[PDB]
């Protein structure tokens, strides 16, 4: 399965479409309560 | 960083695998055979 | 001299009173072709194109729709003659889109992230008065 | 424009292509300057079919502009396709290109015989095109995917670069 | 052209091992 | 597996050894990001919510481990009671007006949803931004 | 709590769940189409960019530079839809790339079989008489244009100027009626719901009438064979045999 | 093992299980119902087609033959559990349906809440809603008591109500949420009434004939609402010893109905959670989300 | 996937809408195409865009778009005159080709979330650059460049101009110049060097008015504090001598067996220390 993976890369050169829209919640390091408007976490 | 680079020779060829049959010699005989 | 137009059938009876102002827009439109392209960026370069095809077919269809001045014959000439248009008419019957400009504003797919362009948003929404101008269509608000 | 601009991106200023696709060049060439400015058959072959294009629709926009006649512009169609390698050059750089010739050829000999049979003489007047008109477009059928696979090379090779390595 | 005489060409820093190399540096010439 | 086993506090001492930033949990160096499924329309609620007013509900998971705070600037939340950009606002204000003709029979004439607001058609700063391009200028030299 | 917030909370609610479970939200949505664009669009953009030497341009140069690899397709596409030598103006559709860079003609042209027979049998007569008839037929010249003259704005010349007549044929009003209504237009049936399938033109069916008068206009395009016995030894079995013995029949291939 | 299903397209916003514990029924979003097989490889065979809104809420009957979805277009669906077929279409409701029970023991009972502010019963074989309760506000969520008498009801006012069915009184009001409640569900005794709400307040109240009168049993807490607004619902285990209720802070929360500690705080999701199922004999747990996957934890 | 982003570009919005092209742009710096994303910060904000790639900062721990550091916000010369400059890294030519390839494979081999050598040292901070690091966001940094038709005086897009209208700055001040390459490998940047010049007025560790004196003259001491927050601090230094304590001025006098634990104590001190929630500040005699 793995090399099939590989393998349908590679051809996509060979045929020359993506529809999704994928969301993700970060924390970031910085907080401190003035960095965001006072939110742990962003959402992108 | 793969090229957009082609080559007539690479394009699909053949690319169905012919597996052996029974009467060709299937491996299945091979083994059972002395 | 005309669009030349394309039927060679003559035209129906209601023609030659809506003549003279599809005359002058067409010819509107023939000047809005060749004007140039100097310090009128480039977006801003198509604009007058989709504003006067708006006036046209909104021409038409007030003609037909609002006044009654018009039958079907005379509509439907004016549409596959191509002076007015087909689709956009189509919206303007839809409940809300009566004012739209374009049938690019209102296409998903145009857009980054397939949503409609601010020249929709109603202004109650943008609640600033901010000031927009659309960047495929020169609209500001159509709705 | 798209040959205009591959000949200006490679920075060839002593090539001149004119308006019926016939690249020429400027001045006698020095040795260096005819080595750099050679084009490959993709260019060429690209080139002679923009070529037959423009005959074409050179054809049909004369008749609309009042220039020539219905019946003028039907016996110049199926001039133009049954002389293609005499108005081209295509065979130049693909050969086989022969094949769609020699069609033509007949065929031009099998309606022309039938057409020019009774009170009508040998004379030019000759529209039936459909027959020529097919056979390019067979041609075009097939050449479509190796000019897209060639072409596609060229630029590739224009903007990746060749690629270095001895491969 | 200064892949040589500006910026040491590829640099490999040794790799650091059981022992001090902080303090050690060099004299001119 | 057991609320008990899965989360216990992590045992007695903490050790300084790492920097605020170095203590927080990661998966890209930047911080710990990870995928969500969030109703689309719900998202344009929110984002607008908050562009236009100032004032959107949060999200976080572990904030208090439970929550029950807004996070916006939040002086129109009190006042605007959540108003989603899609609902109608209670009340309505200050509109401003574009001169429009609509007949489309007049030429030139006709303006459409191409109507360039009315009301919209410094000297003291029309002076310092030269002097700064005199300057650049001179810089060239 | 107050009956006034209880009213505010319920009217917010309303709002959200209409909007949240809209129809046109609904799972699997499938939102419009393409709608076309007005004509000048296009027209304009090319006439803007009629050579990408402009300074301000720019970034088109290396888009439109792009496109070369599909140049040739377009060019089938071009070719395979020209007009016919009885249509004065052929309209077509277009994708053009919102850069103007290339434009595809995004059509086939499909035909009814009889019907486009008989119009080129008709050609073949007209052909046939004004050759006959005119005293001298003068021909094009190649090409037409010079290469230092540079190509028509479309707009400029050609839109304003009429079409000039056609080829055409003079169809008896009597015998030929049913077919004659519609002998030279386009595509010829399409808006009919009892002679063609639609708008995709597939599929017609007409009267035995309307096949009578076909038959009768193609006659100088067809075959008057009957039976199969005239292709005895020059049929396709034969030439197969022949090809495979390595004989000729006398006036067949080798 | 822990076992993950996929394959819905959309949010699931519920699942159950078969009361015979043989087989899951799941929908949301995309408007299809799957059923899943519990044990073997877990694997999946009839989608429920015609529903043409979202589906809300899922249940089935005691006797799991009849399984009924309430659906946002307006139409409650009666369908067969063992063909797939559609058996009736609740038509009444003016607005969307967010919530439906079926009566167990008695002759066949079905009530519904919906954005109209009412709630009506159904009898399934009479094509016609046969009592109306007018409310005010939108209602979310409705369920029986065990005697088929009364009506349990959960909207927007924060206020529980109860609705007898001879008298078509409000004969008891519930305080003690402070925000819209979102899910109410019986215990399998009839005992006691569990809901959830947007005070992130898991609330227990008794129901009884003799009551003390202020009936807030008991309290547990961990559950969040946020800016999703998902309608949010919990269960009852089949011994009534443990107290499930999802979250849109990805966690699964599973407390112990005397002592109210949190047994389980489960993970896997990625999104909000919107149903938690008991099976009806061992300890496994369906949790269905808006991530679209399902997990099947066994404690 | 996902950048690596200072919280002051990211926005001051939590929600945010952020698009990703596979192979946008070639990095400033090591020049490779890498995933590039934008994103609108902000209400009348510029569209930032990521202008160099992951790897790159993963080696010097910075923000992809701003290059300054992720804790501290500082330009890569400051921090790097706080600690360590001898992190390195070749800028010539095809070395710099070569040492990034190779770095990109041990940077493959980590647990992924750690700027590579530099994070052993990365710990170990505060000297200064805390004090002189920056606090809050500064938006001030997003705004849409000056618009350069109105600063010749003619912009003719009237109020619509999303461009900004306002004075320039001026071409004279060092300040101007800052060239990206410069700014990431730390070279003569202006800002850095302005941040520097700024290191040095901190009033703080000369000290040293007399010898031998471990005498701590201590101002702003207050009438709740007791003088057993003073030792339970300051027993972490060694071996006190005595403390004087005066509390009709609020002053607290100390004394050290070295003057060395003096000194200490100030720097440890000096402008940061704060118990009792309330400031502790002190001075030499
Ligand atoms: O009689 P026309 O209408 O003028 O046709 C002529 C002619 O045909 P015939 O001589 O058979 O009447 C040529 O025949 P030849 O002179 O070569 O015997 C033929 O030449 P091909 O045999 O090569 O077809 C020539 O074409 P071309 O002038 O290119 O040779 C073709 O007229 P077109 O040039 O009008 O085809
Ligand atoms: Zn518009
Ligand atoms: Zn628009
Ligand atoms: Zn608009
Ligand atoms: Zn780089
Ligand atoms: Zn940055
Ligand atoms: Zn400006």
């Amino acid at each position: 399965v793995a090399l099939e993976k590989s393998v349908s890369q590679k051809v996509a050169a060979a045929m020359p479409k993506l529809a999704p829209a994928q969301y993700i919640r970060y924390t970031p390091s910085q907080q401190g309560v003035a960095f965001n408007s006072g939110a742990k976490q962003r959402v992108i | 960083q793969l090229s957009k680079q082609y080559s007539s020779r690479d394009l699909p060829s053949h690319t169905k695998i012919k597996y052996r049959q029974t009467t060709q010699d299937a491996p299945e005989e091979v083994r059972n055979r002395d | 001299m005309p669009k030349v137009k394309r039927s060679r059938k003559a035209p129906p009876d209601g023609w030659e009173l809506i003549e003279p102002t599809l005359d002058e827009l067409d010819q509107k439109m023939r000047e809005a072709e060749t004007e140039p392209h100097e310090g009128k960026r480039k977006v801003e370069s198509l604009w007058p194109i989709f504003r006067i095809h708006h006036q046209k077919t909104r021409y038409i269809f007030d003609l037909f729709y609002k006044r009654k001045a018009i039958s079907r014959e005379l509509y439907e000439y004016c549409i596959k003659e191509g002076y007015a248009d087909k689709n956009l008419i189509a919206k303007w019957k839809k409940q809300g889109y009566e004012n739209l400009c374009c049938l690019r504003c209102i296409q998903t797919r145009d857009t980054n992230f397939g949503t409609n362009c601010i020249c929709r948003v109603p202004k109650s929404k943008l609640e600033v008065g901010r000031i927009i101008e659309c960047t495929h269509c020169g609209c500001r608000g159509c709705s | 424009n798209m040959l205009n601009l591959l000949i200006h991106r490679k920075n060839l200023n002593y090539l001149h292509l004119d308006y019926n696709f016939n690249l020429k060049p400027v001045k006698t060439l020095t040795t260096k300057e005819r080595k750099k400015s050679r084009f490959g058959n993709a260019f060429h072959l690209c080139r002679e079919v923009l070529r037959l294009t423009k005959l074409v629709v050179d054809s049909h926009v004369q008749y609309r502009l009042g220039n020539v006649d219905a019946f003028q512009l039907a016996d110049g169609l199926q001039y133009i396709f049954a002389h293609v390698g005499q108005l081209t050059g295509m065979y130049r750089y693909k050969y086989k290109l022969m094949r769609q010739i020699r069609m033509c050829k007949d065929l031009k000999h099998l309606i022309y015989y039938r057409f020019n049979t009774g009170p009508v003489g040998k004379g030019p007047g000759c529209g039936f095109w459909a027959a020529g008109w097919r056979v390019w477009l067979f041609f075009m059928r097939g050449i479509t995917p190796l000019l897209e696979r060639w072409l596609g090379n060229l630029l590739a090779r224009q903007f990746e670069g060749r690629h270095s390595k001895g491969v | 052209g200064v892949d040589y005489n500006a910026e040491i060409p590829f640099e490999k820093k040794p790799a650091l091992g059981f022992y001090d190399t902080s303090e050690e540096n060099y004299q001119a010439l | 597996p057991t609320y008990e086993t899965m989360f216990a506090p992590e045992f007695g001492p903490e050790n300084p050894f790492r920097t605020q930033q170095m203590a927080a949990p990661r998966n890209m160096l930047s911080g710990y990001a990870e995928p969500a499924h969030i109703n689309d329309f719900m998202f344009e609620q929110q984002r607008r919510t908050f562009a236009t007013y100032g004032y959107a509900l949060d999200p976080s998971l572990d904030n208090h481990q439970v929550s029950a705070k807004y996070i916006g600037s939040v002086e129109e939340a009190e006042k605007n009671q959540g108003l989603t950009v899609f609902e109608t606002g209670q009340k309505k204000t200050e509109k401003r007006k574009k001169f429009k003709e609509n007949d489309a029979s007049n030429i030139d004439g006709f303006l459409g949803p191409w109507a360039k607001y009315v009301d919209e058609k410094s000297e003291e700063e029309q002076k310092e931004l030269d002097e700064i391009t005199a300057k650049r200028q001179k810089k060239g030299k | 709590m107050s009956e006034e917030k209880l009213q505010e909370k319920a009217r917010k609610w309303q709002q959200l769940q209409a909007k949240r479970y809209a129809e046109k939200r609904k799972f699997g949505f499938v939102d419009a189409q393409k709608e076309d664009m007005p004509p000048e669009h296009v027209r304009k953009i090319i006439r803007d960019h009629g050579d990408m030497t402009n300074r301000k341009f720019r970034h088109d140069k290396r888009v439109y530079l792009g496109a070369l690899k599909y140049m040739p397709h377009a060019v089938l596409k071009l070719l395979e839809n020209m007009p016919m030598p009885w249509e004065q103006i052929r309209d077509v559709p277009v994708l053009y790339h919102i850069t103007g860079a290339i434009s595809f003609v995004n059509e086939i042209p499909w035909v009814i079989e009889p019907v486009y027979i008989s119009q080129w049998g008709s050609m073949w007569i007209m052909m046939r008489r004004e050759k006959r008839d005119r005293r001298h037929f003068k021909r094009m010249r190649f090409p037409p244009f010079d290469d230092e003259e540079p190509p028509l704005d479309y707009a400029d010349n050609i839109l304003d100027v009429e079409p000039l007549e056609a080829i055409q044929l003079e169809l008896d009003p009597e015998e030929d009626a049913p077919v004659l209504d519609w002998f030279y237009d386009h595509q010829p049936l399409r808006d009919s719901r009892k002679y063609v399938n639609g708008s995709t033109y597939q599929r017609w069916q007409f009267t035995l009438p309307m096949m009578s008068t076909l038959y009768r206009l193609a006659n100088q395009l067809l075959t008057d064979l009957v039976d199969d016995n005239y292709f005895y030894l020059f049929d396709l079995k034969a030439f197969f045999t022949s090809k495979a013995l390595n004989m000729a029949i006398p006036g067949g291939p080798k | 093992p822990i076992m993950l299903l996929s394959g819905h397209e959309g949010e699931v916003y519920c699942c159950k299980f078969h009361p015979n514990g043989s087989t899951l029924a799941s929908a949301g979003f995309d408007r299809l119902i799957l059923l899943w097989n519990v044990y073997g490889d877990c694997d999946n065979y009839a989608t429920l087609k015609g529903h043409s809104g979202a589906v809300m809420e899922l249940h089935y009957n005691t006797d799991g033959s009849m399984l009924f979805s309430a659906s946002t277009d307006k139409t409650v669906a009666v369908w067969d559990s063992e063909t797939g077929e559609r058996v009736k279409r609740l038509k009444g409701h003016t607005s969307f349906v967010n919530s439906c029970y079926p009566a167990r023991r008695g002759p066949q009972l079905v009530c519904t809440g919906s954005d109209d502010g009412t709630v009506k019963l159904w009898d399934i074989r009479k094509k016609a809603a046969i009592q109306t309760f007018q409310n005010t506000y939108q209602v979310l969520a409705v369920t029986f008591n065990d005697t088929s008498d009364q009506i349990i009801s959960g909207g927007i006012d924060n206020d529980i109500k109860v609705w007898d069915l001879r008298q078509n009184k409000l004969t008891y009001t519930m305080r003690g949420h402070a925000d819209s409640v979102t899910g109410l569900s019986l215990s399998s005794e009839g005992s006691y009434l569990l809901s959830n709400a947007m005070d992130n307040t898991v609330r227990v109240w008794d129901v009884r004939p003799f009551a003390p009168k202020e009936r807030c049993v008991k309290i547990f807490q961990g559950n969040v609402h946020n800016f999703e607004k998902n309608l949010l619902r919990c269960s009852w285990s089949p011994d009534g010893s443990k107290i499930a209720a999802g979250s849109a802070d990805r966690f699964v929360y599973v407390w112990d109905t005397t002592s109210r500690r949190i047994l389980y705080k489960l993970p896997g999701h990625a999104g909000s959670i919107n149903e938690v199922a008991f099976h009806p004999d061992e300890p496994i747990i369906i949790s269905a989300s808006s991530d679209k996957r399902l997990y099947m934890g066994e404690i | 996937d996902f950048p690596i982003l200072c919280q002051t570009c990211l926005g001051e919005n939590p929600y945010i809408r952020m698009t990703k092209e596979k192979y946008g742009k070639e990095c400033k710096i090591c020049a490779r195409p890498f995933t590039v994303f934008r994103w609108c910060p902000g209400v009348r904000m510029r569209f930032k865009k990521t202008e160099v790639c992951q790897t790159c900062s993963k080696l010097k721990n910075v923000c992809q778009t701003c290059l300054l550091d992720l804790e501290y916000g500082l330009p890569i010369q400051v921090r790097d005159a706080g600690l360590s400059f001898k992190d390195d890294m070749p800028k010539s030519d095809v070395n710099k080709e070569y040492y990034t390839q190779n770095m990109e494979r041990e940077i493959s081999n980590s647990d992924g979330t750690r700027p590579v050598g530099m994070l052993g040292k990365a710990t170990s901070t505060s000297d200064m650059l805390l004090k002189l690091a920056r606090t809050t966001p500064y938006y001030k940094r997003n705004r849409p460049h000056i618009c350069s038709f109105w600063v010749k005086g003619e912009c003719k897009r009237g109020e619509e101009c999303p461009y900004r209208h306002e004075k320039p700055t001026d071409p004279d001040d060092p300040l101007a110049d800052q060239n990206i390459k410069d700014r990431y490998y730390g070279i003569n940047d202006p800002v850095a060097d302005k941040l520097l010049k700024r290191a040095s007025t901190m009033p703080r560790l000369d000290p040293p008015e007399d010898k031998t004196i471990t005498t701590l003259y201590v101002g702003g001491l207050g009438d709740t504090i007791t003088e057993t927050d003073l030792r339970n601090h300051f027993y972490q230094f060694g071996e006190i001598r005595t403390i004087t304590v005066v509390q009709r001025q609020q002053c607290a006098f100390i004394q050290f067996a070295t003057r060395q634990a003096a000194e200490v104590a100030a720097e440890k001190s000096f402008n940061k220390l704060i118990v009792n929630g309330r400031r502790l500040n002190v001075k030499w005699g």
